[PDB]
RNA sequence: CGUCGUCAGCUCGUGCCGUGAGGUGUUGGGUUAAGUCCCGCAACGAGCGCAACCCCCGCCGUUAGUUGCCAGCGGUUCGGCCGGGCACUCUAACGGGACUGCCCGCGAAAGCGGGAGGAAGGAGGGGACGACGUCUGGUCAGCAUGGCCCUUACGGCCUGGGCGACACACGUGCUACAAUGCCCACUACAAAGCGAUGCCACCCGGCAACGGGGAGCUAAUCGCAAAAAGGUGGGCCCAGUUCGGAUUGGGGUCUGCAACCCGACCCCAUGAAGCCGGAAUCGCUAGUAAUCGCGGAUCAGCCAUGCCGCGGUGAAUACG
C-alpha cells in the first residue's frame, strides 16, 4: 500500500510513464490500484497581444497540471526491485508515501 | 469616521526636538518635512513651518488643534 | 525601463512596501506576472518561442 | 433577415392548459427571465377570471386576444416627397405577437396594485369589448381606414 | 498587421517547446531566468558555430542543454578544450551542475534560424537584399522541402524609406496545423538601422 | 425488477431507477414535491411516463446533482425516459415523436473577450 | 439596493460582512 | 498590434490573344457560409486565402478507483459514517459516430426541399486561426535600433508635493427612481478557479470591521464557501415611502515606516438627486438579449462599479 501521484505539463509523459510503474510491479507485487485520473489545475494568462492599447485583441494562454495516482496495495519488497531507477520521463515529478 | 488604532503615529524628528524646547524653553519657528505625524499636547504654543511639497508654512498651533495631521495645516494645492 | 531604475533589486528597500516588481526580461513595471517574473509582452513572445514550457495557447 | 424567411419557433405547451398560446402570454408577462414568477402571475389571474365569472378562464383569456387583434395598421414608406402613412391588412402572426404584447402594456397600466389583479381585470374587460388593449387596438385600426387615400401604395 | 507566430500555433502539435522541465508555483519563474541566461551567454558565444536552437530538459539540479548547431567543431575547440571553459560558464552561472551535448544539423538549410541568420550577415555586410533572399529561398528549396519563404524589413539598401522585400516557394499553409513549418527570425543591426529577417520552410506535413 | 436511464441537460445529471410499484418519486431523499414545488415547471419532468403511459406502474428513486434545477427538472425527464426504455423498448416509438430521448445540447456559450458577455459587445458614440 | 451599505445585497456586493450580514 | 475584414478575395507558371499597358485563366449558367462545389469555356494546372488537420461543448464504448452508491448486503453517534464493491455520477486518456450514407421528390451535375433512423445532422454549438495589400495607422515610455541633442547636468540619490487640482463639457460604466418591488427569517440547486509566513475550519471577545486561540491542507481528501436570483413565512401599502443610498457629523477596525493632501472596511447619526430621462443614440437573432450571483489575474492594502473567465433563470422578434 503505496500512494503514489504523479504531476506533469504533458498528458503523455505521465499516463505512459505511469504504466512503467504499473506493469513494473503486476509481477513483483499486487495487482496495484492500476492508473488514477485525477482533475487538471488549469492556471491562465490573458494577456494584450499588443505591446501599446488596442486592449480589446487579448489572445489566451493556458499552463495546465495533468495529475496521476497508481498507489501499490501490499508494500511488496519485491516489486521495489523492477522500479526504483528504471525510467524514461524527463518532464515529470514524482510524491509518493506509504 | 477616521482612523489610526491603538498606537498613534508621530515622527521622531520633532517629537523629541519638540520636546527638547520645552526642556529649556520654548524656541521660535522648527521646519518639518512629516506632514504625517500627528500632533500632540507638547506642541501647543510651538509654532511649526510645516512643507507645503514647495515650502515650509509658518503654522501655530493651538489646544483645539491636537490629533489633527499638520498637514492638515498645510494645504499643497494652489486654486483660483 | 531606465536603468537607475533597475536598482530595483534590493534585498534592503528599507521598507517591505517600496519592494515592486519588475520585469526579469525587460525591466517593465506593469503587467509583470508573478508565476513568470516576466512582463505581459515577454510573456506572450516567449511562449510562442515554446522557451515558457507547458504553456500554451488555450481556446475552449 | 436577409438570406432566409425566418422560421418561427415553437413553444412547449401549457403545464397547464397545455395550450402553446398561454405560454406565449406568460414569456410576455415575463420580465428578466424570471418565467416562474411570470408563470404564477398568469395563473393567480387566470383563477380570479373566475369567482367573478362562472365561465372558464381559458376562455375568457381567448377572446380576450381576439378582439385585441388588429386587421389593419398604418405602415411607413417614403414616396419622393415625405412619408405616407400606408395602411394595409396585417399578418395572422403579428396579430397574434401585437394582441399579447398590447395586453401585457396596458394590463401595467391599470390602477390594480398587484399584478394578477391587473392581468386578471385586463383579461376581462378586453374579453367583453373594453379596456386599454381594444382601445389600442381600435386606434390602430382607424389609423389604418384613416388612410385610405393611400390604399394604392399596396406592397 | 497579424499572423500567429507560427511556431506558437504550433507548440501543441508538429512541433515541440525548447525548454521541457517540470516545476511549482515558486521554482518556476526561477528555472526560467536561468534557461535565458543559459541561451543568452549561450548564444552570445555559440554564434560562428551556427546555433538553430538550444533545448533543456531537468528531473533535479540536472540540465540536459542539447544545443543544436550546424558546425559542432567549434563548440569542441582544440581537440575539445571548448567544450571545457563552456561546461565552466554553466557551474558558474547555474550551481545546479549539470550535463551538455551537441547535435548536428543535417543541412543547415532545412533549418530557418539559420536560412535567416545566413541572410541577416550577408544583408550586415552590404549584400544585394532582393538577391540574397531570391537565393536563400532557392538554397532552401533545393535541398529538399516542400515549400519555403525569406522576408527582410525595411531600409532595404540604407534606403530612407522602408519596405519589405518578398520571395518564396513551394507550399507554406500556415493555417494548417499539421504543417511543420520550422521559423526563424534573424535580426540585422547595420549603419543606417535594422532589418527584420523572417524565414518559413515547409518541411513535409502530416 | 429495475430499470435506469441517467439523463443530462445543461450541465445537470440525473440518475433515474424506475421500480414497479405506487409512483411516489423521491429525490436526494426530498419528495419530487419536496426538492421542487414553487416551481411551476418540475410536473414536466414526469411527462415521460403520462406519454407511455405509466406513472401507476413505477416507483422512482432518483439522484440529482450539478447546475440549477430547471436544469435538473430536465435532466430526469431522460432518466425516465432512458430507464424507461430499458424496461419496454418498444416505448422508443413512443418517445421519438415527443422527443423525450434527445438530450439537449443547448449550453451557455462562452464569454469572448472585447465583449461584455459572449456577444452583448460594448456601446460607442462615435460622436 | 445594492447600493445600500446597511443592507444584505448592500453586504453581498460589496462582498462583506457584518452586523447586517453575519459570518453565519 | 489595430484596421476595412472571416470580407472572398489576391496572384502565379506555361499556353493562347494584343504593336502595347495588359487580357484569357478568376468571365458565364447552377450552387454555396466561401474563387464552395458543378457545368461550360483557349486554356491547363498551381501558390497565398476558404475549408480541413487543433481545442472546447452534445451521445456512446474501452482503460483506471482515497471522488460518487443499500445501485446491493451488514454495521450506523443514521453524516457514504465503517465494512464493502467499481454498476452509476464523476475525474482524464484513447477511441467510436455523420458521409447528404440511408429513403421520396426536383436536377444535367453540384446541390435544394422533405422523412426515417440517431444524442447529433447537412458548417450540430462555441473557439484558436484573419491572404496580396491599405491607412506615410499605433508604439522609438515594453524591448530593440540609425540620426540628433544633454553629459556638476536633459545623468543620480532623497524628503515632500503632484499624476487625486474644478466655472465647466463628453465617453464608458455603477446604483437607482420601486409592489413582476424593498426588508427580515428560514430553506434549496452551480461552474470555473485560487490557497505556506497562504486559504483559514471550529472556539472565545466584540452589534460589527476585526482581535485572541487553533484543527485540517504539499490540497477531486482541508479552506476561501454564502452562491444569488429561487421556494416558504411575516412585514411595508403606493408614500419620495421600510423606494433610493448621495452627502455630511461621530466612533472604530485593518494593511502598511506612514493613510492631511490621498486607502478600503464596520457601526451610529444624516438621508441628497432621482417618479423612468430633449434632440439624438448603442447592443443583441437563442441559450443569445435580459437578469442573478461566483472565481481569477495584478496586489501589503486599495479607490474594480474595470478587465479576463463561470455557471443559475431564461425571452421577444425577423414581412422583407
Ligand atoms: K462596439
Ligand atoms: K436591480
Ligand atoms: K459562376
Ligand atoms: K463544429
Ligand atoms: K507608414
Ligand atoms: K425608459
Ligand atoms: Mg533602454
Ligand atoms: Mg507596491
Ligand atoms: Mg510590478
Ligand atoms: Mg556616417
Ligand atoms: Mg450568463
Ligand atoms: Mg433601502
Ligand atoms: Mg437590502
Ligand atoms: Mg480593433
Ligand atoms: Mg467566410
Ligand atoms: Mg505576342
Ligand atoms: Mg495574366
Ligand atoms: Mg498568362
Ligand atoms: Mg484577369
Ligand atoms: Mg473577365
Ligand atoms: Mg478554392
Ligand atoms: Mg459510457
Ligand atoms: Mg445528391
Ligand atoms: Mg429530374
Ligand atoms: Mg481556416
Ligand atoms: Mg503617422
Ligand atoms: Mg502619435
Ligand atoms: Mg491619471
Ligand atoms: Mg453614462
Ligand atoms: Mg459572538
Ligand atoms: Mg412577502
Ligand atoms: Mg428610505
Ligand atoms: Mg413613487
Ligand atoms: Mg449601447
Ligand atoms: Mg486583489
Ligand atoms: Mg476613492
Ligand atoms: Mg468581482
Ligand atoms: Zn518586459
Amino acid at each position: 500500500k503505496i500512494r503514489i501521484k504523479l504531476r506533469g505539463f504533458d498528458h503523455k509523459t505521465l499516463d505512459a510513464s505511469a504504466q512503467k510503474i504499473v506493469e513494473a510491479a503486476r509481477r513483483s507485487g499486487a495487482q496495484v490500484s492500476g492508473p488514477i485520473p485525477l482533475p487538471t489545475r488549469v492556471r491562465r494568462f490573458t494577456v494584450i497581444r499588443g505591446p501599446f492599447k488596442h486592449k480589446d485583441s487579448r489572445e489566451h494562454f493556458e499552463l495546465r497540471t495533468h495529475n496521476r495516482l497508481v498507489d501499490i496495495i501490499n508494500p511488496n519488497r519485491k516489486t521495489i526491485e523492477q522500479l526504483m531507477t528504471l525510467d524514461l520521463p524527463t518532464g515529470v515529478e514524482i510524491e509518493i508515501k506509504t | 469616521p477616521r482612523s489610526l488604532k491603538k498606537g498613534v503615529f508621530v515622527d521622531d524628528h520633532l517629537l523629541e526636538k519638540v520636546l527638547e524646547l520645552n526642556a529649556k524653553g520654548e524656541k521660535r519657528l522648527i521646519k518639518t518635512w512629516s506632514r504625517r505625524s500627528t500632533i500632540v499636547p507638547e506642541m501647543v504654543g510651538h509654532t511649526i513651518a510645516v512643507y507645503n511639497g514647495k515650502q515650509h508654512v509658518p503654522v501655530y498651533i493651538t489646544e483645539n488643534m491636537v490629533g489633527h495631521k499638520l498637514g492638515e495645516f498645510a494645504p499643497t494645492r494652489t486654486y483660483r | 525601463a531606465r536603468k537607475a531604475l533597475i536598482e530595483k533589486a534590493k534585498r534592503t528597500p528599507k521598507f517591505k512596501v517600496r519592494a515592486y516588481t519588475r520585469c526579469v526580461r525587460c525591466g517593465r513595471a506593469r503587467s509583470v506576472y508573478r508565476f513568470f517574473g516576466l512582463c505581459r509582452i515577454c510573456l506572450r513572445e516567449l511562449a510562442h518561442k515554446g522557451q515558457l514550457p507547458g504553456v500554451r495557447k488555450a481556446s475552449w | 433577415a436577409r438570406r432566409r424567411r425566418a422560421e418561427v419557433r415553437q413553444l412547449q405547451p401549457d403545464l397547464v392548459y397545455g395550450d402553446v398560446l398561454v405560454t406565449a402570454f406568460i414569456n410576455k408577462i415575463m420580465r428578466d427571465g424570471k418565467k416562474n414568477l411570470a408563470a404564477r402571475i398568469f395563473y393567480d389571474a387566470c383563477k380570479i377570471i373566475q369567482e367573478k365569472t362562472g365561465q372558464e378562464p381559458l376562455k375568457v383569456f381567448k377572446q380576450a386576444v381576439e378582439n385585441v387583434k388588429p386587421r389593419m395598421e398604418v405602415r411607413s414608406r417614403r414616396v419622393g416627397g415625405a412619408n405616407y402613412q400606408v395602411p394595409m391588412e396585417v399578418s395572422p402572426r403579428r396579430q397574434q405577437s401585437l394582441a399579447l404584447r398590447w395586453l401585457v402594456q396596458a394590463a401595467n397600466q391599470r390602477p390594480e396594485r398587484r399584478a394578477a389583479v391587473r392581468i386578471a381585470h385586463e383579461l376581462m374587460d378586453a374579453a367583453e369589448g373594453k379596456g386599454g388593449a381594444v382601445k389600442k387596438k381600435e386606434d390602430v385600426e382607424r389609423m389604418a381606414e384613416a388612410n385610405r387615400a393611400y390604399a394604392h401604395y399596396r406592397w | 498587421g497579424n499572423k500567429i507566430h507560427p511556431i506558437g500555433f504550433r507548440l501543441g502539435i508538429t512541433r515541440d517547446w525548447e525548454s521541457r522541465w517540470y516545476a511549482g508555483k515558486k521554482q518556476y519563474r526561477h528555472l526560467l531566468l536561468e534557461d535565458q541566461r543559459i541561451r543568452g551567454l549561450l548564444e552570445k558565444e555559440l554564434y560562428s558555430a551556427g546555433l538553430a536552437r538550444v533545448d533543456i530538459e531537468r528531473a533535479a539540479d540536472n540540465v540536459a542543454v542539447t544545443v543544436h548547431v550546424a558546425k559542432p567543431g567549434v563548440v569542441i575547440g582544440r581537440g575539445g578544450e571548448r567544450i571545457r571553459v563552456l561546461r565552466e560558464e554553466l557551474a558558474k552561472l547555474t550551481g545546479k551542475n549539470v550535463a551538455l551535448n551537441v547535435q548536428e544539423v543535417q543541412n543547415p538549410n532545412l533549418s530557418a534560424p539559420l536560412v535567416a541568420q545566413r541572410v541577416a550577415e550577408q544583408i550586415e555586410r552590404r549584400f544585394a537584399v532582393r538577391r540574397a533572399i531570391k537565393q536563400a529561398v532557392q538554397r532552401v528549396m533545393e535541398s529538399g522541402a516542400k515549400g519555403a519563404k525569406v522576408i527582410v524589413s525595411g531600409r532595404i539598401g540604407g534606403a530612407e524609406q522602408a519596405r519589405t522585400e518578398w520571395a518564396a516557394q513551394g507550399r507554406v499553409p500556415l493555417h494548417t496545423l499539421r504543417a511543420n513549418i520550422d521559423y526563424g527570425f534573424a535580426l540585422a543591426r547595420t549603419t543606417y538601422g535594422v532589418l527584420g529577417v523572417k524565414a518559413y520552410i515547409f518541411l513535409g506535413e502530416v | 425488477e429495475q430499470y435506469y436511464g441517467t439523463g443530462r441537460r445543461k450541465e445537470a445529471v440525473a440518475r433515474v431507477f424506475l421500480r414497479p410499484g405506487n409512483g411516489k418519486v423521491t429525490v436526494n431523499g426530498q419528495d419530487f414535491n419536496e426538492y421542487f414545488q414553487g416551481l411551476v415547471r418540475a410536473v414536466a419532468a414526469l411527462e415521460p411516463l403520462r406519454a407511455v403511459d405509466a406513472l401507476g406502474r413505477f416507483d422512482a428513486y432518483i439522484t440529482v446533482r450539478g447546475g440549477g434545477k430547471s436544469g435538473q427538472i430536465d435532466a430526469i425527464k431522460l432518466g425516465i425516459a432512458r430507464a424507461l426504455v430499458q424496461y419496454n423498448p418498444d416505448y422508443r416509438a413512443k418517445l421519438k415523436p415527443l422527443g423525450f430521448l434527445t438530450r439537449d445540447a443547448r449550453v451557455v456559450e462562452r464569454k469572448k473577450y472585447g465583449k461584455h458577455k459572449a456577444r452583448r459587445a460594448p456601446q460607442y458614440s462615435k460622436r | 439596493g445594492k447600493g445600500d451599505r446597511r443592507t444584505r445585497r448592500g453586504k453581498i456586493w460589496r462582498g462583506t460582512y457584518g452586523k447586517y450580514r453575519p459570518r453565519k
